[PDB]
């Protein structure tokens, strides 16, 4: 089945707040990236033939190339003021909970499962410890999975041989934690 | 509520 | 701070359908529903923190549109293949036994961006309870998307989300069952 | 253990009446699709190598291939009248119950079910309301169940915590029912 | 107004099984019982509104008999895999105790299209107050078909629709018991 | 009781 599509994205990337800001603008053609406009360039650049009519035609417009490198701070800064005001801050406390498992033959277990979900933003730091002592070998993770609604969640796993006496501890460090948080076992 | 500003479209030939 | 603020929009032939939308560090902030012409916020309570004017979103689809013919033209039997999708199911959060959840249905890395999504409860097909996401924005040149199953966790139930889609030879259908 | 089947399925679409008609005709060896007539291309065209000599053949024979072409209006359209007559109207009200349970662990209730059973056709639409107000979220569906005798069951279920005083309404509308049905606990 | 009329033929080997029917909106209209060349309508109903002439079914079988011979020389090793069916068990109406019902053992998603069904009430065969339908059409290349089993409610006897099928390594049971 | 009509089935070498 034949298929025709115009795709473009406007990439506004932020980098220590709005201290420096970069547009890039990346037109496609079905499958092919044919064009885009790097501020730090100031100009239209084909990527392949495709869109070399464009560059060639929007790059002799001085009206239109003074608008579009304007817009780094008509569209990215001027946006980012807003969203710093709501998205920027957003805060989603983790629910942490741990359990055992067989996942291999059985008989005793051999995974400790610490289970971190709906939280945001993404960036979080998951330890365990054995009596104390982080381990760091044997540490199995599903990966920061994004639920599409702005939560994420995750699983992180410890494959061990529990010996009586032992305790485990799941440890969360999160940005809307003020303390880390941690689940024993 | 401000008003989130957009990149214009170009036209082509 | 390291963040991305991404506006992506697109019109698609023959289906005749175009989007417009706004993307923050990898999840949607809005989209405009061409038809009625208006903002859909992802999150309801976004709406009371900004606010987007329409008409402008639509006038860029229109713009869209016609570079898309000037585009059909000037590559002469551009026509190509399509990328199937990667399709996976896993609940929205820990699974406890009579306790509603939610079953997430992620379709990935494909395009052209236009698919047919069926949620099966014990092979059959729901449409109460669900949900989903527009086309959503990657770092290339493919679409990701999510459906949503609100479901009542049981022992003897089985789920499955169906995905159609051009590059595909025939539907494909992702299994999950509880397990404690 | 060896099989094989020879199996097509005629295909006639309806849109908006028989103001937009569309034939497909679907040939299958065993669980492949090889070959299909789409009445909107007007040829036979083949799905995989093994139905290539049937297009082929088929296709190099004007007779038959305006045969098929006219079996638009000679099956399609002509089959449409005779079942408008019985099958496209046809009516079956519901049977509307509404009733409590557990599925959790226990106390008190925290799932109030509306069951709809023995109704056609399948569309139809059933929604919940606490003292008035529509609830959108909580809602588990079992979806459409075809029995295969012309009849569609379902379960919406609605999870709720009951606080006495509160009226809940499950309200269903159909093709079949002249005015909302609704039944309250 | 949007519906689908779907006319589905085929011929099996080496059962020597052939089926003619019509299927509208996804239920069976009729289908032609090939050894007596007699039309069987789903819901006898039916019959009064409209007629089918069986013997051009069969002629249409002929045909496809005919076809399957060259259909296995042209592909030369073409045999291959199957496709196991989905089995459920549900119950007609609300039950009530007392109250006379029917349970539904719906078979789905299996290809090639032949099957043994048993229905069992507290692990006997029931052969008496049971009925089924031919092989039904699906939107892709496999087959899904219903069995019924009439019955009397009571909180003390269980049921179970025993389905076996060359996908399934053993046959496959499922369960169905009464709760108030 | 009106007559339903059915695609003639089409013959292969």
């Amino acid at each position: 089945a034949p298929w025709f599509l115009e795709y473009s994205k406007s990439e506004c990337h932020f980098y220590n707040g709005t201290q420096r800001v970069r547009l890039l603008v990346r037109y496609f053609y079905n499958l092919e990236e044919n064009l885009r406009f790097d501020s730090d360039v100031g100009e239209f650049r084909a990527v392949t033939e495709l869109g070399r009519p464009d560059a060639e035609n929007w790059n002799s417009q001085p009206e239109f190339l003074e608008q579009k490198r304007a817009e780094v701070d008509t569209v990215c800064r001027h946006n980012y003021e807003i969203f710093d005001n709501f998205l920027v801050p957003r805060r989603v406390e983790p629910t942490v909970t741990v359990y055992p498992t067989k996942t291999q033959p059985l008989e005793h277990h051999n995974l400790l499962v610490c289970s971190v979900s709906d939280f945001y933003p993404g960036n979080i730091e998951v330890r365990w410890f054995r009596n104390g002592k982080e381990e760091k070998t044997g540490i199995v993770s599903t990966g920061l999975v994004r639920n599409g609604d702005w939560t994420f969640q995750t699983l992180v796993m410890l494959e061990t041989v529990p010996q009586s006496g032992e305790v485990y501890t799941c440890q969360v460090e999160h940005p809307s934690l003020t303390d880390p948080v941690t689940v024993e076992w | 509520a401000d008003l989130i500003a957009y990149p214009k479209a170009a036209t082509k030939f | 701070e390291e963040h991305t603020i991404i506006q992506a929009e697109f019109y698609l032939l023959p289906d005749k359908r175009g989007e417009f939308m706004f993307d923050f560090d990898g999840d949607e902030i809005f989209h405009v529903d061409i038809e009625k012409s208006e903002t859909i916020w992802r999150l309801e309570e976004f709406a009371k923190f900004a606010s987007f004017e329409a008409q402008g979103a639509l006038a860029n689809i229109a713009v869209d549109k016609a570079n898309l013919d000037v585009m059909k033209e000037r590559s002469n039997n551009t026509p190509d293949a399509n990328v199937a999708p990667e399709v996976t199911v896993l609940s929205r959060s820990p699974v406890n036994l009579g306790e509603p959840n939610i079953l997430i249905c992620f379709i990935d890395k494909f395009s052209p961006p236009v698919v047919n999504v069926t949620w099966l409860r014990n092979g059959r097909p729901v449409t109460e309870g669900v949900s989903e996401t527009v086309f959503l924005p990657r770092d290339d040149h493919l679409f990701r998307k999510f459906h949503y199953l609100t479901f009542l966790p049981s022992t003897d139930d089985f789920y499955d989300c169906e995905v159609d889609h051009w590059g595909l030879e025939e539907p494909l259908r992702k299994h999950w069952e509880f397990e404690e």
